[PDB]
Formats: structure tokens, C-alpha cells, sequence
């Protein structure tokens, strides 16, 4: 009997090695053999498709197939790749569209990846981080004024379908061109736009927008469109996070957009239900919060010991009928450092972007907002929070106090001021001046409907005539009293000659 | 002798030992991941005995790169954490390993993180109020010194801000020692708290333990016990008065649910582990204060999907002396600290403890707010105008009472820019007594937002 | 005139309440369906 | 109508009509107010409340609930009582006159007591 045990041990120790598929369906395969396979190892199947060995049972290895699981069939040989679940990473990924495994799908040549990076590395510890200190200028007046995003922050864009989320993220990516052109790694921002479950046409349009705006010199797209199985839609955000982390730990600043993490949650639900893991709330597994937090928590502002790099997360959550109290939205809110709730009701009324003030907040902002922008925008958020209550109150009150009417007329101009067109990010140099126009009442003399023009035509005018203001804002980062006096002088000078749509004199 | 890994299912590892050397429950086992990119000394904790010398264990570090067949050695003792005055002023992970300097604490006295709670003979109820300087808490949810306190809330209502606020109110001038347990919260907030306590000089008197989000469920559920071991050492051995903040205690049950689904245990009502009550009680029955040595505890509880009927909040309600239930509706009004005056409660709000002047005012305020909640339907459809005159006056002062419960918290300075204010309990009682009697029905309602006091209320009323 | 305005406001508030309650009813309906499916498949997965 | 009669059926169906209408008016009454109803709906609401309270009865085996002894209302007396009620013959009596009262004679006694 014990000699038996001993020779059994000989056999166990005896334990270039090939496994064989014994079961396959709907994206889950089981591979007998591969006694030395690591957990979450990347297994290779003959058709070129790859799987992730999640379960390592005593009899077989349960692998989630990433890609065409229809090519898998019983009896196929499965080969160890020898690499824990990992993606190639390097500077060659800039300007390239790659599926969640780093394989290019843009039709260009291969990618000269510097190395590989495991998708499941721990996020920076409590002692390896530092409070965010420099802003990530989104180029959106509403975000940069009321809910600023700092490098190293996780800001949650959240809203219903067709509510301006991808538009906000693409504007944020585009606005980084002025920083990229500087050539200074301490100011450059490299973007990674992980499209999870989006239509192929949407990703193509995003790439077109990034190319027209020059954003593909520094932006990488990790595309897992709706076509691809739940595997790619599941690990695409982690591929983007690995690509970004490689730059983050090299002392570079990164901006990772996840469009959308709701579609990754659905993909993980599919994978976990196909694995027969009992569902929890809303049919999700108990560890969906783990999925999203493990993900977003790696977006961090590293301490100066680790290079001082950063990775700014802009997850997008597609709520259903403004159900911000749903499971996945609440989870991601509990994970992130703020939320930009793009309301659909404002989105239909032409308020573009439809940022809902009050509910929208940047928890870590304020410390990551330039001095001039903080000075001008301090009153803006409170003013709009009041207005949007006064707007509803006025529609039914017979009459209002002159002060209340003044507040209403100021808010009706502030809202139009924050209204902004698509693919037209504004440098903070123009954002501070634009918010200065409205917050200080210079728009009071301008009719509401024309504010959008009066703003733009002024910004161009200064940019052509009084660029000293913008240069001062760039260099000093504060609207000094001298610059403020010059700016009000230019504002009055412009006003005289600014036409209105109705021809009225705005002076 | 050593065992052998047989099954790996996410953070759960089955290990087969020889015939008689099977380890005890909760024993700490060690395995090795040798893959170069992420090689590490994996720590496992025995959770079940499956027969045939197999034992199923919960991994503390993520189980990636682990290979079937790797030798597993059992330490023969449960997970141990350092204890002593030394742990104060340092940051530890769930396993007692220091972070701000990794060489720290491996020579201190080590305590097993698993223990039975104090005997029933040593327990006695705590009925001493803890003035926090907040009007809502000091009036309607008076906290208990040496008693368990909970801050319930969904995502974004202000639980963490309240925890650091009460660190400002209580810990910053506390005579004894403090402990903070980051369970499933942001590493960003952990770092922020670390720097804040360093700046306030409260760091030297507090031991921080972190099991933050990025860690697997094992550490995310054992970090609470790791911090509670240091708290219990400061309680039983040093005799110091202890504070124990835990943010967030729902993450402990969430990690419990994950490990339960991985261990093969059948799911409970809404997918939680069947032993939710058992594990939750084992944790929070060690946070109790004994007869001669107090351990004040303040636990942020996350309420998923804003559903207060979720089994985790439902179970953790029974283990509290004071509960402060933050609500989304109050938060949307901007009424911070965002407490629901009606859903919150305290076990010392009886007139034998807080006095009848306090109790009568608190009950009148609760009555006014309950009548307001009852009329909410007519308010929503028709408005205040169609109520009876009695109810109209009641609603007009109910709104003012509701707004006056808001306060410019110290921790709010980073958001609002305004400095924070502290209202003594006597002033709160007098102010709310005046409010319920109608002595302030003429001032505008906005004069009560984030005001924190009668004198400052008069100041703001003059301002408007 | 005030009655017309107040009734228009009440109608709008009632419509908004109907929309919110319909969203809540749909969420509760989906939650009940999911809970029933969870119980049924938990019973199958035990048997 | 073929079995219980054509007067029984009419009385029962009118009672059902009145009660259904007063279950659709209850929400309006609770939020808007009884005055805001039409005159016909107001009078119907009065009838409906009286009918609800008259359908209650002090049952013999529930004297431990109410103290007072039980009562049996013959079918013919019931169908006439409710025919009178649906036609407003008792719209002047107070609501409490119809509560837990077994028949027309007891209804008169309780009305005189109140
Ligand atoms: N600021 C804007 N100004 C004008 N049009 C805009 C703006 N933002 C978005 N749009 C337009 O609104 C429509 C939807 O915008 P967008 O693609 O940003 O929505 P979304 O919320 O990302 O939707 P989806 O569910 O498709 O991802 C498109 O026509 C887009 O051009
Ligand atoms: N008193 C306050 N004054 C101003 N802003 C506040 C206040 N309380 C909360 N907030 C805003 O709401 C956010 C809530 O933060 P907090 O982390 O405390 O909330 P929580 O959702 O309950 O916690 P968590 O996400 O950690 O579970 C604050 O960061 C700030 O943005
Ligand atoms: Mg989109
Ligand atoms: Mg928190």
C-alpha cells in the first residue's frame, strides 16, 4: 500500500507539453493535460485563437476563449504560451488600433512592442501614490470649470444612450494635442481609448475624429466591438490599462477612456454565467465590483520615487433612463473619484454637453485646477445650481423679485456660455476668459441667444489682437489684475463693435 | 510535511496534504509563484476540509502564475499581525507587513487575527454620549462613547467625508489611540488619509491598515480582522481607549460573497454567502467594548443600489448602538452631512440618558419631519399651497429644520472652501427648540444651509 | 388664471411622477424576474 | 339573474358599481379633495362609504372581537336594505350608523343612539 503511495508520487513528480480540448461551447473550453499551466495562463489553440486558463481543476483546465470560439472543437491540441495573461506594450502602440490582445486590427504592419505586461498586476499601494497636483485640461468648459479632472483621477462620465459621453471623451483626447506638441514628458499626455462593445462604425468615426484633430500621434485605440465575443469585451479594458501602465511607470502621463464599462460588466456576466457562477444583484456575479475596481484602481498618480507618472481614467457608464441608483453605476461611483452625469433631458434641449450640475462633482478636483480657472469658476457651480432650481420655480410663479430675475438672466447666460460644440476643445487659456465673460457679468449686456457667438468672436479677436492675455495665462497661470484690466478693456472695445442677431447694441 | 496544490479557482486554492498532516482551519499556508514577471510568496488561509486530506484555502495575494503541483507549506498558525505601541504611526496591509517601510514590525509581538469575541460576562452596555459637534448627530443620532456607530449610505452620499470629519472631531483630540481599516476603499483615499493624519500630527497616535480595492477578496475580508487585532491589543493589553474607524464594512461581506461563490457554497437570497450573518457577527462582536476598557467604533457601510433592504446592511444594522443613515434624497438637496433624520437612530436617545430637554426637542423635530414626509405626496403634486394652515406652518418650519440639520463640516473645507464649524450640544438643543416653536419661521430658508449655529444663523440672515 | 397655472404645474408634476413610478415599476419587475430565475436555477443547480 | 333573481342581481351589481367608482375616486379624494369632485361623484362617495360600512356585520362567532351579540339579516331584508342605500334613502344617516350593524331595525336603533 505505501510502496503504492510512493510510486504514485514517482508518477506525480514525473508529471513542449500539449493539452487536448475535451469540452467547448459558448466561449468556454476545457483542456485536459498541461500539468504545468499557470493560472490565468494564455493558452494557444490551433486556429490562432487564444484562451485564458481561469479554472485549473484536478482533471482539466477551464479556459475562457478570447476570439473565434467557433473554431475550437474537441480533440484540438492546445499549447502553452508560457506567459501569464499579458499584452505586448511599448511606444509603438501609439496611433495603432489593437484588439484586446495587442494584435493590430487597423490594417497597418505589426507593432514593435518593447515588452509584455501582465494584465493582472497590483495597483500602486497606499504609500506609492501622491495627491494629484496638475490638471488634465479636458477642453470642455463645463468639466474644466465645475468638475475639474486632475492627472491621476478617475472621473466617471455617466449617462443614458446618446447623451454626449464619447463626445466628451474624444474632446478630452483631442485637447491633449497642445500638450503633446511641447515634447516634454512632464506635460505630454498619451491617450488610450478602449472601445468595449461599441459598433465598428463608432470606433471608425472616433479614429477619424482623432486623425483630423491630430490625436492619433499619441492615442491608442483598444477596440473590442460588439461583434467580438465576451472575452475581448471583458479584457479590452485591462489591455488598455496595461498599455497605459507601461507608460505610467516610465514617468509619462496617460489618459485611459473606457467606453463603456457597462458593456464590460455585461461581458463578465456572460462569462461568469456560462461558467455557472451563481448570479447576484441584477444577475451580475458577486465580483463585478472587483472587476471594475481592480481595473480603475490602477489609474493612479505615482509618487516621485516611481517616476511621478499618472494614468487618468475616464470610464463611461451607460445608465438606463437616468437610473444612477442602479447596481453598476453605483459600483463605479463608489470606485471612481467623481462623476459627470450627462443628463438626457438637457441633451435633447440643446444643452451640449448635458452636464447636470449639483449631481456632477469632482471629488479630487480643486487641488488640480489652475489658479485663474479656480478664481473665475468658484461662483459658477453654485450659480448654476441655484439657477436650475430658479428656472423651474419661475415658470409657475406669477412674478419674481428684481434680484431673482437678475439671477435668472445671469444663469440663462452662464448655461449658454458653458454650451460648447463637438470636437472643439478650448485651451485653458480660452476657458478662463470665457468663464470670466459670464461670471463677471460682461454677458449681461449681451442677449442670451447671441452669447455663443459673442464668446467665440471675442476669443478669436483676442487670439488675433491681444494674445498677451492668453500668453500670461499660460506662463503665470493666474489672471493678474493687470491682465484682468486689459481683458475688460478689450471686452468693452469688442462689445461696441459686436453685432447682435437682432442688431441691438450690446454696449 | 508540505502539501501540493491540486485545484486553483481564482483566489481559491485546493491543497492536498499527506494523510495526517492536514492543517487546521484558518492556518496560514505558503506557496510560491515563480513566473518572473509576478513571482511572489503566496499566502493562503485554510477555509475548508474537503476530505481525502484536501483543504480549500483563500488566497491573500492574487493567484496568478500559480502552477498545479507546487509545494505548499503550512505555518502551523493563523495569519499573524504585529501588535504593540510600535504599530502606531505606520501603514500595514492585511497580513501585517508594513508599507511605508517594509522592514518594520517583524520583531514585534505577533497576534493571530482570528479569536473568539469577549465572553458575555465581560460585556456591559455603553450609555455615555459622545458630542461630535455636529447638530444632526448630537441631536437625533447621539453617538455612544465606547459603542459601535454606523454611517450607512449608497455611492456618493458622504460616508468617507463623514468618517474623516469624525476623525477631525474625535480622533484629533483623543486621549488614547486610533486605528483605521481601509476595507475595499480607494487607495487614493487611503493615501489622502495618511497624509492628512501626518499633517494634523494624529498619525503618531493611529495605526492604519489597508485592504483596498485592488486586492483579492481574501485580504479584502481579512483586513478588518487584521486591524481589529491591533485594536483589541490596545484594548485588552495596553488598556488604552481605542477608536476604530472602518471604511467600508460592506466590502467585508462583499468579499465574503465572492469567496463563498468560489468555495462552492450555495448562494443566499440575493447571491450573498449563506453565512453572512455568522461572519458579520464574528467580526462585529469583537468590536464590542468590555467592562473596563472601551473601544469606540465607527463603520462606514455601503448600501448597494441604494437598497436599504439589502442583506448586508440588514444584517449589520443589528450590531450598532448609533446608526446614521445617509440618503440620496437629502444629498441631492445639498443638505450635508446628508443624514436621513427619520431613518437614523441611536440607542442612547432615551430621556434617562440624554435628558428630557434633549429628548423632547429631538422627538418634536422627528415628528415635524415625519409629518413632512407624509405630506410629500401632496407637496409633489399640488404644492405647499393646498395644505391646511396647521400643516402649511408645519411644512414651512419642517423645511427649515431639515436645512438647519445641515452643517459646514470641517472635512468640507476641501470642497466648499468654507471653514467648518462646531455647535455645542446645548446650543443645538436651544436652536432646534426655537425652530420647533416657530421662533425662526420668518427668516428665509436659505439662511439655514450649512450654517452651524444660532449666532452664525443670525449673521447669514443679516447677509441675505 | 392662477388655477390654470397651478393645474398645469400639477399636471406636469403628475406626469413626471408617472414617469418616475413607471421606471421604478420596471426596475422592480426586472428585479422580481431575476430573483425568481435565481431561485429556480439555484434549485436546479442543487438538484 | 336566472338564479338569484332580478332584484337581487340589480342591487348587487349597483353596489359593485358604486364601490368600484369609489375606489377610483379614493386617490383623487386623498390627494385633491372631496370638494373637487362632481356633485354626483360626491353623493356617490357618501353612498359608497355607507355601503362599505353596512356590508360589515357583527357575526355571532366574533363576539370576542366586538362584545355585542351576533345577528342574522335575511336575504330579502339585505337586498332591500341595499336597494334603499343605492337609491339614497339613507344618505342622511351618519356613516357610523351603518358600522357593524345587523340590518335595518338595528340600523335605526344605532342611528337613534348616535
Ligand atoms: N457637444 C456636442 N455638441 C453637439 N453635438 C454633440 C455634442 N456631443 C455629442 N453630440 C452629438 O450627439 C450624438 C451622440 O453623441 P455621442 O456620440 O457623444 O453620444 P454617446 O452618449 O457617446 O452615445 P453612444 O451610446 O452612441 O456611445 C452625435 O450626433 C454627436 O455628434
Ligand atoms: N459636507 C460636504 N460639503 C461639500 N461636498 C461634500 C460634502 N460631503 C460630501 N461632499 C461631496 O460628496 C463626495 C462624497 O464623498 P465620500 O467619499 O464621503 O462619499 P461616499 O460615496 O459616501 O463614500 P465612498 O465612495 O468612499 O464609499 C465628497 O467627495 C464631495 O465630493
Ligand atoms: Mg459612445
Ligand atoms: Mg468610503
Amino acid at each position: 500500500a505505501a510502496d503504492i503511495e510512493g510510486a504514485i508520487e514517482d508518477y506525480v513528480s514525473s508529471f513542449e507539453e500539449i493539452g487536448t480540448v475535451i469540452d467547448a461551447g459558448d466561449g468556454i473550453a476545457h483542456v485536459e493535460g498541461l500539468p504545468s499551466v499557470m493560472t490565468q495562463e494564455l493558452l494557444e489553440f490551433p486556429g490562432g485563437v487564444l484562451g485564458v486558463a481561469l479554472n485549473l481543476d484536478e482533471h482539466s483546465v477551464g479556459a475562457v476563449i478570447l476570439g473565434e470560439f467557433e473554431k475550437i472543437e474537441e480533440g484540438q491540441q492546445v499549447k502553452r504560451t508560457g506567459e501569464v495573461l499579458s499584452v505586448p506594450v511599448g511606444d509603438a502602440f501609439l496611433g495603432r488600433v489593437v484588439n484586446p490582445l495587442g494584435q493590430p486590427i487597423d490594417g497597418q504592419g505589426d507593432i514593435a512592442a518593447e515588452t509584455r505586461r501582465a494584465l493582472e498586476l497590483q495597483a500602486p499601494s497606499v504609500v506609492q501614490r501622491q495627491s494629484v497636483s496638475e490638471p488634465l485640461q479636458t477642453g470642455i468648459k463645463a468639466i474644466d470649470a465645475m468638475t475639474p479632472i486632475g492627472r491621476g483621477q478617475r472621473q466617471l462620465i455617466i449617462g443614458d444612450r446618446k447623451t454626449g459621453k464619447t463626445a466628451v471623451c474624444v474632446d478630452t483626447i483631442l485637447n491633449q494635442r497642445e500638450a503633446w506638441l511641447t515634447g516634454d514628458p512632464k506635460q505630454q499626455v498619451r491617450c488610450v481609448y478602449v472601445a468595449i462593445g461599441q459598433k465598428g462604425t463608432t470606433i471608425a468615426s472616433v479614429k477619424r475624429a482623432l486623425e483630423e484633430g491630430g490625436a492619433m500621434e499619441y492615442t491608442t485605440i483598444v477596440a473590442a466591438p460588439a461583434s467580438d465575443a465576451a472575452g475581448f469585451k471583458w479584457l479590452a479594458p485591462y489591455t488598455g490599462s496595461a498599455i497605459g501602465q507601461h507608460w505610467m511607470y516610465n514617468g509619462k502621463h496617460v489618459l485611459i477612456v473606457f467606453d463603456d464599462l457597462s458593456k464590460q460588466a455585461d461581458a463578465y456576466r456572460a462569462i461568469s454565467l456560462l461558467l455557472r457562477r451563481p448570479p447576484g444583484r441584477e444577475a451580475f456575479p458577486g465580483d463585478v465590483f472587483y472587476l471594475h475596481s481592480r481595473l480603475l484602481e490602477r489609474c493612479a498618480k505615482l509618487s516621485d520615487e516611481l517616476g511621478g507618472g499618472s494614468m487618468t481614467g475616464l470610464p463611461i457608464i451607460e445608465t438606463k433612463a437616468n437610473d444612477i441608483s442602479a447596481f453598476i453605476p453605483t459600483n463605479v461611483i463608489s470606485i471612481t473619484d467623481g462623476q459627470c452625469f450627462l443628463e438626457s433631458d438637457l441633451f435633447n434641449q440643446g444643452v451640449r454637453p448635458a452636464i447636470n450640475v449639483g449631481v456632477s462633482v469632482s471629488r479630487v478636483g480643486g487641488a488640480a485646477q489652475i489658479k485663474a480657472m479656480k478664481e473665475v469658476a468658484g461662483s459658477l457651480r453654485l450659480d448654476l445650481s441655484q439657477y436650475r432650481e430658479l428656472e423651474a420655480f419661475a415658470a409657475f410663479a406669477s412674478d419674481l423679485d428684481a434680484a431673482s430675475k437678475a439671477q435668472l438672466d445671469r444663469g440663462a447666460r452662464l448655461v449658454e456660455l458653458l454650451k460648447q460644440p463637438q470636437y472643439s476643445p478650448l485651451a485653458v487659456e480660452e476657458q478662463v476668459v470665457a468663464i470670466f465673460l459670464g461670471t463677471q457679468g460682461h454677458l449681461d449686456s449681451v442677449p442670451v441667444e447671441d452669447v455663443q457667438r459673442f464668446e467665440s468672436e471675442l476669443l478669436e479677436h483676442v487670439k488675433a489682437s491681444h494674445s498677451d492675455i492668453f500668453d500670461g495665462i499660460r506662463e503665470t497661470k493666474k489672471l493678474s489684475e493687470e491682465a484682468e484690466e486689459k481683458l475688460v478693456s478689450v471686452i468693452n472695445e469688442f462689445k461696441k463693435g459686436f453685432q447682435a442677431s437682432d442688431g441691438s447694441s450690446v454696449v | 510535511t508540505a502539501g501540493r496544490v491540486v485545484r486553483i479557482t481564482g483566489p481559491v486554492v485546493d491543497v492536498e496534504f499527506p494523510r495526517g498532516s492536514v492543517p487546521e482551519l484558518f492556518n496560514a499556508l505558503h506557496a510560491e509563484i515563480t513566473f518572473g514577471a509576478l513571482a511572489k510568496t503566496l499566502t493562503l488561509e485554510v477555509a475548508q476540509h474537503l476530505g481525502d486530506s484536501l483543504v480549500r484555502c483563500i488566497s491573500m495575494q492574487p493567484t496568478d502564475g500559480l502552477v498545479r503541483g507546487v509545494e505548499v507549506t503550512d505555518t502551523g498558525a493563523s495569519i499573524s499581525v504585529p501588535v504593540g505601541d510600535g504599530v502606531k504611526g505606520h501603514v500595514f496591509n492585511a497580513l501585517g507587513d508594513c508599507l511605508d517601510d517594509p522592514g518594520y514590525g517583524k520583531d514585534f509581538e505577533h497576534w493571530s487575527i482570528h479569536r473568539k469575541p469577549p465572553a458575555f460576562s465581560d460585556l456591559e452596555p455603553r450609555t455615555e454620549m459622545l458630542e461630535t459637534g455636529l447638530k444632526v448627530v448630537d441631536l437625533l443620532t447621539p453617538y455612544v462613547r465606547g459603542g459601535k456607530i454606523a454611517l450607512f449610505g449608497g455611492a456618493g452620499v458622504g460616508k468617507t467625508v463623514l468618517i474623516q470629519e469624525m476623525i477631525n472631531r474625535i480622533a484629533r483630540n483623543f486621549g488614547g489611540t486610533s486605528v483605521f481599516a481601509g476595507v475595499g476603499e480607494r487607495t487614493r483615499e487611503g493615501n489622502d488619509l495618511w497624509v492628512e493624519l501626518a499633517d494634523a500630527n494624529v498619525l503618531k497616535d493611529t495605526a492604519l491598515v489597508f485592504g483596498q480595492m485592488d486586492e483579492p477578496p481574501g485580504t479584502r475580508m481579512r483586513v478588518a480582522l487584521s486591524a481589529l487585532t491591533m485594536a483589541e491589543f490596545f484594548r485588552d493589553e495596553q488598556g488604552q481607549d481605542v477608536l476604530l474607524f472602518i471604511d467600508n464594512i460592506f466590502r467585508f461581506t462583499q468579499a465574503g460573497s465572492e469567496v463563498s461563490t468560489l468555495l462552492g457554497r450555495m448562494p443566499s437570497a440575493v447571491g450573498y454567502q449563506p453565512t453572512l450573518a455568522d461572519e458579520m457577527g464574528e467580526l462585529q462582536e469583537r468590536i464590542t467594548s468590555t467592562r473596563g476598557r472601551s473601544i469606540t467604533s465607527m463603520q462606514a457601510v455601503y448600501v448597494p443600489a441604494d437598497d436599504y433592504t439589502d442583506p448586508a446592511p440588514a444584517t449589520t444594522f443589528a450590531h450598532l448602538d448609533a446608526t446614521t443613515e445617509l440618503s440620496r434624497a437629502v444629498f441631492s438637496k445639498g443638505i450635508f452631512p446628508a443624514v436621513d433624520p427619520l431613518a437614523s437612530s441611536s440607542t442612547i436617545l432615551d430621556p434617562a440618558i440624554v435628558g428630557d430637554e434633549h429628548y423632547r426637542v429631538a422627538q418634536e423635530v422627528i415628528r415635524i419631519l415625519q409629518r413632512y414626509k407624509d405630506l410629500q405626496d401632496i407637496i409633489a403634486i399640488l404644492g405647499i399651497d393646498e395644505l391646511s394652515e396647521e400643516d402649511k406652518q408645519l411644512v414651512n418650519r419642517a423645511r427649515r429644520i431639515e436645512r438647519f440639520l445641515s452643517q459646514n463640516m470641517m472635512a468640507a473645507e476641501q470642497f466648499t472652501g468654507q471653514p467648518g464649524s462646531t455647535v455645542p450640544l446645548k446650543e443645538t438643543i436651544e436652536a432646534f427648540d426655537k425652530l420647533t416653536k416657530g421662533e425662526f419661521d420668518h427668516l428665509p430658508e436659505q439662511a439655514f444651509f450649512l450654517i452651524g449655529g444660532l449666532d452664525d444663523l443670525a449673521k447669514k440672515a443679516e447677509s441675505l | 388664471a392662477s388655477r390654470r397655472r397651478a393645474m398645469k404645474s400639477a399636471t406636469d408634476n403628475a406626469d413626471d411622477l408617472i414617469k418616475a413610478l413607471t421606471l421604478a415599476a420596471n426596475r422592480e419587475r426586472q428585479a422580481q424576474i431575476t430573483q425568481e430565475i435565481s431561485e429556480i436555477v439555484g434549485g436546479a443547480n442543487a438538484l
